[PDB]
């Protein structure tokens, strides 16, 4: 053959790639036969509204909604304090905060040390 | 499919393939054409990162 | 930049057409179906659809180029694409 | 042949 | 002051007793005239303060705070008056007092001479904009978010009020001047680390500072467009003004106590920009964005150099304009397509162009481009941080960076790309939005060529 | 709903040519070889069972990702062109010639006399257009995205009007 | 097609060309070869170098402070 | 396999609709109607003089652009920016500050009117 | 060149510091040697504000050339004699560097040379 | 104008790479079929290219012609002075 | 490079305006004649590009290389920089191998 | 006094007078292309003269004319540095954006906004220019940016498509 391709997150298989485009079963062809008819119901529903001459405005859609919702208002409702929620949130949101105090921190106490025995050299710093 | 109950808030919110728009066919007819988004179709949780003006997670040659 | 008529469309899909060592240019006609008419088959027709994307400079997708099975549905698609309506 | 530009209204 | 106050208290009775046609007309004509007369407070001292009487006085601090307020107070009643289109008559007036009661007790809020007075003053800008968000707002979220703006800010505020009256009890007064020039240093204990965390935590909530704000989200994103006007434009600078006054008694605590608080905010405009690139709500955006800037501010107040007064004053100022103007832009097109989400109506410049451009200005000025005077505030604060550590330097430019792309991602979705094909209901901008925009723009400017007038009394 | 063999093997057939085009350039070179893609291609062009058929498929495609080019020609206008989607800036929705101020209109009289002709032919239309869909469409709904013509003389096609009066592409 | 019709285009065949358009290029290529030659004709120092390199293996140790081994 | 004889049907209807709707895209010749407008006398001088374009005219045409758009955005504004440097901006000290010009051997300063000395004869290197 | 792989793929004691060179005395070998001469004095350089690391050994030539490039203009074809011999006063210049080059590897090798004779009998 | 396209029947491989090509694939008992599509790249005022130093070199023999015009022109103004 | 660069960009985009917004150079071929003054330009410009000899990039990049090529520098910098030197004379000529010379592949319609 | 400083600031201003003129009547007509190219070409010809005269004597000068504030001790002035580097680049950016306008009143023809894209140019050019000649850091971050964000809406000129914009 050839050097095979690793598909990846980031850089994923092609259609072209993939063994199960190649073994197809008759459930196979139902299942995408019913995902064409759901399909073509969206499609028509749309296209009537969309060609209607007395229609204004815009055509309300429940799944815009429903995902502006899930991203929104449906978070706490459904959120647990588990150990990974609560690893991650004393992670990211505690972590941070010392991990940057600490760096200013001794930043700061190494000037004012320096500032002490005059070993900073400020010779045209007026302006603070 | 929705996504594993593991307390971060994603309910039934069904997780589909995580994959960007500019892996969605071009020379389909899209009602929005430019999204390559259909009216109705349930929507990536992350279609605002996966927009083509964004992360891509296109196959590459390499 | 020259517009673009039903006219030249015709003549110049005809032209790739009489080009082809498999057409007979004697009996090609407009509306000659390339598998009946001409006893091609789609491989040749597929050839024929890239002839046409080379010829005009634009591409027709496969969806739509396996269903132009005669001269003038090429013709016919191309002032579609096109919006020539002489 | 001149046709006819669909624009917005750029009265306002 | 009174000659300031007295004509905004008559725009009470004015707006009580006009024609119900003449409501908008005789508010705005007499609120920008009132407007015209607060820019005299501008002609102001290299030394001390404009000290009118026992219980006003004006200074280059609150001064640009008032023109602002007074001038925010028309553009307001032109943002309103579609929406309440089909409001009743009383309605309508009462939607106007409260906007009047509003912009009263910040005047009077922005002059007092007393910390005590300055407290009660500053806790009554509560009632009416309460009452703007929860009974004008148009969602039934805009109740909870009513309850969290309400009790955050209180459960900031009432520890301030205890220790404001420990202070008059200890050092005899609350007057501005005498506790300036009768300032003893704060020594290094657990009662004085308490008073100053009373004396910081109200004005450190109104900012908010991150971890502070969830109330900020729900408060500006519910309200009207008016609400959502004041509450970003002069209703954050209180926090941020009251700070500046009530500093000169906490040091040197501020040296140490600051350290929590500036780690807070200089992480919080890292968290808060990173949240603005990836909200689906356009409002949700503007709103995000105003934490930034006011860490920002944060930093500057608690770093309590010239320079970073400077620089803090100067962006409240251009923060102020330009999140009104921003929340006016998405109003425009809330208005048209009855929804706040921000990928619905897309491709808006090959139908809006006038628009577009306004938009291209508000990002602009929201970028902090140079010589803008957003760009100057945070530039000074900016250098300031600088010499306060040079590892500030990380985390502001990444914060500019990130500010960046999402103000232009903001751009790009909402005004550029393909229009939307069944949105067929977006009608031309009218003269009174196009004035608005402009209203918004033309003197954030204008302050470029006087930069002065907005740098506080440290210039 | 899906794509039959014949169909696979035509689209890879046709990517493959067009990758061969730009890995060859010249169009001696490109005959040449693609006379022998052609051979290659007619060498099992009448095989028994498709089981081997696919398995030859699933070969050329693994081939065809090793091989092709990593940047192949595209079209100018095609998608990923360099012309791409450039004239979107330019295509004004037909609805918006409603919101046109009266004295923008009165300098095209004809064009809007004719506007309102074709929205009186779309107005009149299509209630009986709705009506051959319903009459059309088996219970449980449409399970293809096709469209039927119009059928009885005097009737237009059901859902014409945005396919009919789309913006051009070169429209401004 | 429309106004400015001095070029027809040609179908499979090679363009139509202008006297003026030839005589340009002619000129213009002509121009920079000309230039070429009488700038190395001038200035050959600026390809070839001005001076001679020197040898340093060529200096006498006199002329260069080298003393023999017994000083 | 083709186009069915349905989609043969509707594409065929869908093309006559979309013909007629791009004839009726193309402009009558009173189209597009202008309204009224007034003309200046500078440019009334013009469509009685320019009215034939010759030769002469073009040339005179254009020295009238040339003359008009140099002074408008040459002259005017040399004249307001030497105004303002001059009288405004060098009223003040060390605005405009100028680097020395280079002084070399023999030269002669206008100001005192001294003669700058010859540097010392050259050690001779012969090439 | 030739000195950079004598120096790196070889011994580069025997070749010289860039950076260090001269280690040994300019009098060593090197009797009634005479200090360079400088012609143009520092206020000349002044005045014709040479640039720092123009005011070099040749510098006289430079201010000669600048000075007739000020009084040729708007011939700027004129005063090539001038650049001529500012060209060749660098040159001179630049073999006087090479000179020391090959002087402190000569010196070096030899020094290396008389260690060794002197460690071959003891 | 109407654009009169040339009579196909002129179309011809002979003489051309693709009659190389076409005897190539003859050998192997293949047959382009597509060859007269391409045959106007190769013919005409197209029937004829310059190489890379030929076409680097235009204008050169004229340059050359300038500049030794230019050359003998200025030795006679030296034997002026 | 402002003068030879802002040229190359212009004659590039002479040849896209004459092949219909077309912008790949395997679909170029033949304008050596076709586009007399624009190959004579772009010529010229890659020619000035590549450091010929007394035109105007000699002027400066010869002179830069001389510098680097004499200075106190890291090795592998010298190196990169003149394989880069050979590159670009190579890109050079894939522009004109391409667009100008050899015969036409760009669409009949001329 | 010098003309030098006049014509080095005369230079940069009259490449504003078409931004200003962006919204008279010529901004609405087919002339204003040709107008904004024929003020560049002026510009670049007004600039040969501080080239010519540092040419001869190597005239160099800062301008200070409008103080803009003060920090207590840091005085922010409109500063212009005309110097070799501004006064020889400032003619050749100007004749090369000279050709470039008149190529797009060919290459752009057909661009129903060509005024705009235009006018786009100016401002480029104009920040670009302000980039070049400023004595001080605050005036050329002022370039600079304004020079970014030129090049942002440039480069997404056809904002239709989403590969420009991003
Ligand atoms: C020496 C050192 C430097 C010193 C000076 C420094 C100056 C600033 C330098 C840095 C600038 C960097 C950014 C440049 C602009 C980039 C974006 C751009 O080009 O946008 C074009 C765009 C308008 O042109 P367009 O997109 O073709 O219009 C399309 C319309 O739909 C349809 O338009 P139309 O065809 O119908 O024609 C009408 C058009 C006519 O206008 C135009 O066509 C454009 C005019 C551009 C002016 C020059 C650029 C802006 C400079 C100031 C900002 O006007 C409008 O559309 C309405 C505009 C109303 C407000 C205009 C701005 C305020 C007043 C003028 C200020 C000057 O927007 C702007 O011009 C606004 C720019 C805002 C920038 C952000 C703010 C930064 C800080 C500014 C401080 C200024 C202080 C001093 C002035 C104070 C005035 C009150
Ligand atoms: C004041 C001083 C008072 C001292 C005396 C009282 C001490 C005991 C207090 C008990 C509180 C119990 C809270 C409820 C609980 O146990 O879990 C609720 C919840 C869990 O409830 P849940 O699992 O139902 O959450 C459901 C979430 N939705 C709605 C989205 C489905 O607790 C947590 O999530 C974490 C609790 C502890 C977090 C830390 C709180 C204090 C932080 C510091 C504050 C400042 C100091
Ligand atoms: C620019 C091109 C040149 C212009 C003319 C030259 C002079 C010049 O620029 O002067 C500029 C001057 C200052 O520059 P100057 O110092 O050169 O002024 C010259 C005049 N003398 C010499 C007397 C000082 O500034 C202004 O004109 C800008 C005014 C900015 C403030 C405007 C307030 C309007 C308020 C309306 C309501 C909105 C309020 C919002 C909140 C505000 C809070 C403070
Ligand atoms: C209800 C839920 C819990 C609320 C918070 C808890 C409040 C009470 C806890 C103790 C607070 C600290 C305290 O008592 O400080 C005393 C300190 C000194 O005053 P005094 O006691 O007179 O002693 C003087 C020296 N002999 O006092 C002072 O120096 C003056 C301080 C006056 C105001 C104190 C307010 C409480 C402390 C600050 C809380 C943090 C800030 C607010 C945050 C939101 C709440
Ligand atoms: C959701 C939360 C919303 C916000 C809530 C309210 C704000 C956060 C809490 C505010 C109150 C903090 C009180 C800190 C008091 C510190 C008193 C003290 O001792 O200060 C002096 C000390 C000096 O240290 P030293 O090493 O001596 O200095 C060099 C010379 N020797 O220096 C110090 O001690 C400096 C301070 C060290 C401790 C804090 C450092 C910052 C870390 C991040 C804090 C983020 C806030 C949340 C934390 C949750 C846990
Ligand atoms: C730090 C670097 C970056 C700076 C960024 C700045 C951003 C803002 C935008 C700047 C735009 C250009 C501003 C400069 C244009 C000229 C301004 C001017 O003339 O202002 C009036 C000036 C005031 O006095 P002046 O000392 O210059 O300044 C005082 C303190 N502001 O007046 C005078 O001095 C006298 C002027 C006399 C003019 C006579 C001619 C008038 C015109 C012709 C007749 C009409
Ligand atoms: C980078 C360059 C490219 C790099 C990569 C180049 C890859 C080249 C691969 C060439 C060989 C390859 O096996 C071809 C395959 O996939 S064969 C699959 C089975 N093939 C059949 O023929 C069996 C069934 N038969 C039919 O389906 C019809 O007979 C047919 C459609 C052919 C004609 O019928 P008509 O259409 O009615
Ligand atoms: C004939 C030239 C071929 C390419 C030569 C490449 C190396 C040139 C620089 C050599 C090293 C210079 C520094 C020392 O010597």
């Amino acid at each position: 053959s050839f050097p095979k391709y690793k598909p990846s997150r980031l850089a994923t298989l092609p259609a072209t790639l993939d063994p199960a485009e190649y073994d197809i079963s008759p459930e196979t062809r139902k299942a995408q036969a019913e995902r064409l008819a759901i399909r073509s119901r969206l499609k028509r529903e749309y296209l009537l509204q969309y060609n209607d001459p007395n229609r204004l405005g815009v055509i309300e859609d429940p799944a815009l909604i429903r995902w502006t919702y899930a991203r929104s208002a449906n978070i706490y409702p459904n959120f647990r304090p588990t150990p990974k929620t609560s690893l991650l949130g004393a992670l990211f949101g505690i972590g941070p905060l010392f991990f940057w105090y600490y760096v200013f921190k001794t930043d700061r106490d190494k000037k004012e040390k320096l500032i002490q025995e005059g070993k900073l050299d400020q010779t045209f710093n007026i302006s603070y | 499919e929705p996504y594993p109950d593991d307390g971060m808030g994603y309910g039934d919110y069904p997780k589909l393939p995580d994959r960007s728009q500019q892996e969605r066919d071009p020379w389909y007819d899209w009602d929005h054409p430019d999204l390559r988004l259909n009216w109705g179709e349930p929507i990536h949780w992350d279609l605002d990162m996966y927009i083509r003006n964004r992360v891509d997670t296109s196959p590459t040659p390499v | 930049a020259p517009p673009l008529t039903l006219e030249a469309i015709k003549d110049r899909v005809l032209y790739v057409l009489k080009l082809y060592d498999k057409i007979d240019p004697e009996k090609l006609s407009v509306n000659s179906h390339f598998m009946k008419d001409l006893g091609l088959d789609s491989l040749d027709q597929v050839e024929i659809i890239m002839a046409m994307e080379d010829e005009f400079g634009f591409e027709i997708p496969d969806i739509d180029a396996e269903k132009l099975m005669c001269p003038q549905e090429i013709v016919d698609y191309i002032a579609d694409k096109k919006d020539v309506y002489e | 042949k001149r046709l006819f530009i669909i624009k917005p209204s750029g009265f306002y | 002051m009174l000659k300031i106050i007295i004509p905004t208290t008559m725009l009470l009775p004015m707006t009580w007793m006009s024609k119900h046609n003449m409501i908008w007309i005789n508010a705005t004509v007499h609120s920008l005239l009132i407007s015209l007369i607060s820019l005299s407070l501008l002609n102001q001292l290299g030394e001390n303060s404009l000290n009118f009487s026992l219980t006003f006085f004006s200074d280059s601090l609150s001064a640009p705070l008032l023109v602002l307020t007074t001038w925010l107070l028309p553009l307001m009643l032109m943002a309103s008056q579609s929406h309440l289109s089909k409001e009743t008559t009383t309605r309508k007036k009462l939607y106007i007092t409260m906007l009047i009661l509003l912009q009263l007790f910040l005047i009077m809020t922005f002059t007092a001479t007393e910390l005590i007075l300055f407290y009660i003053l500053f806790e009554a800008t509560l009632v009416p904009t309460l009452i703007i968000i929860t009974r004008w707002g148009n969602q039934t979220e805009r109740l909870n978010a009513g309850l969290y703006f309400l009790f955050y800010t209180l459960a900031g505020s009432l520890p301030l009020l205890v220790a404001l009256v420990y202070i008059q009890n200890t050092t005899g007064s609350l007057n501005f001047l005498i506790i300036h020039y009768w300032s003893h240093p704060l020594s290094n204990s657990w009662s004085n680390i308490f008073m100053w965390l009373a004396c910081i935590m109200a004005f450190m909530v109104k900012m908010p500072l991150y971890g502070l704000h969830l109330w900020l989200p729900k408060a500006h994103v519910e309200a009207p467009i008016a609400g959502s006007m004041v509450l970003a434009a002069v209703l954050l600078k209180l926090g941020g003004y009251g700070m500046m006054r009530i500093t000169t008694i906490l040091n040197p605590l501020t040296n140490y106590m600051a350290y929590p608080f500036l780690m807070l905010s200089m992480w919080g405009m890292i968290m808060t920009s990173s949240i603005c690139l990836r909200q689906t709500d356009l409002k949700s955006l503007i709103a995000y964005s105003s934490v930034s800037h006011m860490a920002l501010v944060i930093v500057a107040i608690m770093i309590q150099t010239p320079w970073s007064f400077m620089g803090a004053t100067a962006l409240m100022i251009a923060h102020g304009l330009t999140s009104s103007m921003l929340f006016c832009l998405a109003n425009t097109n809330y208005e048209r397509v009855h929804s706040r989400t921000m990928i619905l109506a897309r491709g808006l410049q090959t139908l809006l162009p006038l628009m577009a451009t306004w938009w291209l200005m508000a990002s602009l000025t929201n970028l902090a481009l140079p010589p803008s005077i957003n760009l100057i505030g945070e530039l000074f604060i900016i250098t300031a941080s600088f010499s306060w550590s040079n590892i500030t330097i990380i985390l502001m430019g990444m914060n500019m960076m990130i500010t960046a792309l999402y103000s232009l991602y903001m751009l790009i979705t909402t005004q550029r790309g393909k229009y939307t094909h069944h949105i067929n209901n977006i009608k031309a901008s009218f003269t009174r939005e196009n004035a608005l925009m402009a209203l918004h723009i033309l003197p954030l400017l204008l302050l470029t060529l006087n930069p002065k007038m907005i740098l506080g009394p440290l210039y | 709903a899906y794509l039959t063999h014949q169909q696979k093997v035509l689209r890879l057939y046709k990517r493959a040519l067009r990758h061969l085009e730009s890995w060859c350039v010249h169009r001696d070179k490109y005959r040449y070889f693609a006379c022998l893609m052609r051979a290659r291609f007619d060498e099992h062009k009448n095989e028994k069972d498709m089981v081997k058929a696919t398995q030859l498929l699933r070969q050329a495609e693994e081939e065809f990702w090793y091989g092709q080019h990593p940047q192949p020609y595209i079209f100018p206008e095609s998608p990923g062109g360099t012309s791409y989607e450039r004239y979107e800036c330019y295509k004004v929705p037909e609805w918006c010639l409603d919101d046109w101020h009266p004295s923008e209109k009165a300098m095209y009289p004809d064009y809007f006399a004719k506007r309102e002709q074709w929205k009186r032919l779309r107005r009149e239309s299509w209630e009986r257009e709705v009506k051959q869909l319903q009459e059309e469409t088996p219970p449980g709904g449409p399970r293809t995205e096709a469209l039927p013509p119009a059928r009885k003389e005097g009737d237009l096609p059901p859902l014409w009007w945005h396919i009919v009066t789309r913006p051009r592409e070169r429209p401004m | 097609a429309g106004g400015g019709v001095h070029i027809e285009p040609r179908y499979r065949q090679f363009p139509q060309l202008t006297r003026s358009q030839l005589i340009q290029a002619e000129f213009f290529s002509a121009t920079m070869w000309f230039w070429i030659l009488w700038r190395f004709w001038h200035d050959s120092d600026a390809v070839l170098g001005h001076f001679p390199y020197p040898d340093p293996s060529q200096w006498t140790d006199e002329e260069l402070g080298i003393l023999p081994d017994d000083e | 396999s083709g186009y069915t004889p349905d989609e043969k049907l509707r594409l065929q209807q869908l093309r006559e609709l979309r013909r007629r709707w791009l004839k009726d895209q193309e402009l009558s010749p009173r189209e597009p109607v202008l309204p009224p407008r007034r003309v200046w006398p500078m440019e009334q001088f013009w469509n009685k003089f320019l009215q034939d374009g010759a030769p002469w005219k073009n040339v005179i045409y254009k020295t009238y652009r040339h003359s008009i758009f140099a002074v408008t955005h040459v002259l005017i504004p040399v004249w307001i920016i030497h105004y303002y440097l001059k009288y405004h901006v060098t009223a003040k000290p060390y605005t405009v500050v100028e680097r020395k010009p280079r002084i070399f051997p023999g030269d002669t300063i206008l100001e005192t009117g001294e003669v700058i000395p010859l540097m010392k004869e050259f050690p001779d290197q012969h090439h | 060149g030739a000195h950079l792989a004598r120096r790196y793929l070889g011994d580069a004691s025997k070749e010289p510091d860039p950076l260090r060179m001269p280690t040994f005395p300019p009098d060593y070998g090197f009797p009634e040697r005479k200090e360079r001469e400088m012609v143009a004095t520092q206020q000349e350089m002044n005045d014709a504000q040479l640039m720092l690391q123009q005011r070099d050994y040749c510098a006289h030539y430079l201010i000669q050339l600048l000075k007739c490039k000020r009084d040729s203009f708007p011939n700027f074809l004129a005063c090539k004699h001038e650049q001529h011999d500012w060209d060749y006063c660098e040159h001179l210049d630049y073999v006087k560097r090479m000179k020391e080059f090959e002087r402190e590897r000569r010196l070096l090798q030899r020094k290396k040379r008389r260690e060794q004779r002197e460690a071959e009998m003891a | 104008s109407k654009m009169e396209l040339p009579d196909y029947k002129q179309w011809k491989i002979e003489g051309t790479p693709l009659e190389t090509v076409q005897e190539k694939l003859a050998a192997r008992g293949l047959r382009d079929p597509w060859g007269r599509n391409e045959a106007w790249r190769y013919s005409g005022g197209f029937a004829n290219n310059v190489s890379f130093v030929g076409a680097l070199l235009k204008g050169f023999k004229w340059g050359f012609a300038a500049f030794v015009v230019a050359v003998g022109a200025e030795y006679y103004l030296e034997s002026q002075n | 490079h402002a003068f030879f660069k802002a040229m190359l960009f212009m004659c590039s985009g002479s040849i896209i305006h004459s092949l219909n917004d077309e912008q790949d150079i395997r679909k170029m071929g033949g304008l050596y004649k076709a586009m007399p003054f624009t190959t004579t330009a772009l010529i010229i410009g890659s020619l000035a590009l590549t450091g010929m000899p007394y035109l105007t990039g000699f002027y400066s990049k010869d002179l830069i290389i001389e510098a680097v090529n004499m200075s106190y520098t890291n090795a592998w910098a010298l190196l990169m920089t003149l394989i880069a030197t050979s590159l670009t004379a190579a890109y050079s000529t894939r522009i004109i191998f391409f667009a100008f010379l050899g015969k036409p592949r760009f669409p009949p319609l001329v | 006094m010098n003309p030098f400083a006049s014509l080095t600031l005369t230079t940069l201003i009259i490449l504003t007078i078409p931004i200003m003129m962006s919204n008279s009547n010529i901004y609405k007509t087919n002339l204003y292309p040709n107008y904004v190219k024929t003020t560049v070409s002026y510009a670049f010809t007004l600039s040969l003269v501080p080239l010519l005269m540092f040419m001869h004597t190597g005239q160099e000068m800062i301008i200070s004319n409008w103080h803009w504030m003060t920090l207590q001790t840091v005085e922010l002035s409109l500063s212009f540095k005309m110097d070799y580097f501004s006064v020889m680049f400032i003619p050749v950016a100007l004749f090369v954006t000279w050709s470039i306008m008149e190529f797009s009143m060919w290459y752009m023809h057909s661009d129903p906004f060509i005024n705009r894209f235009f006018k786009y140019l100016v401002l480029f050019l104009i920040t670009m220019m302000i980039l070049v000649t400023a004595n001080n850091l605050f005036q050329l971050f002022i370039g600079w940016e304004g020079v970014g964000i030129m090049s942002f809406l440039l480069i997404g000129w056809w904002h239709g498509r989403t590969d420009a914009n991003t």
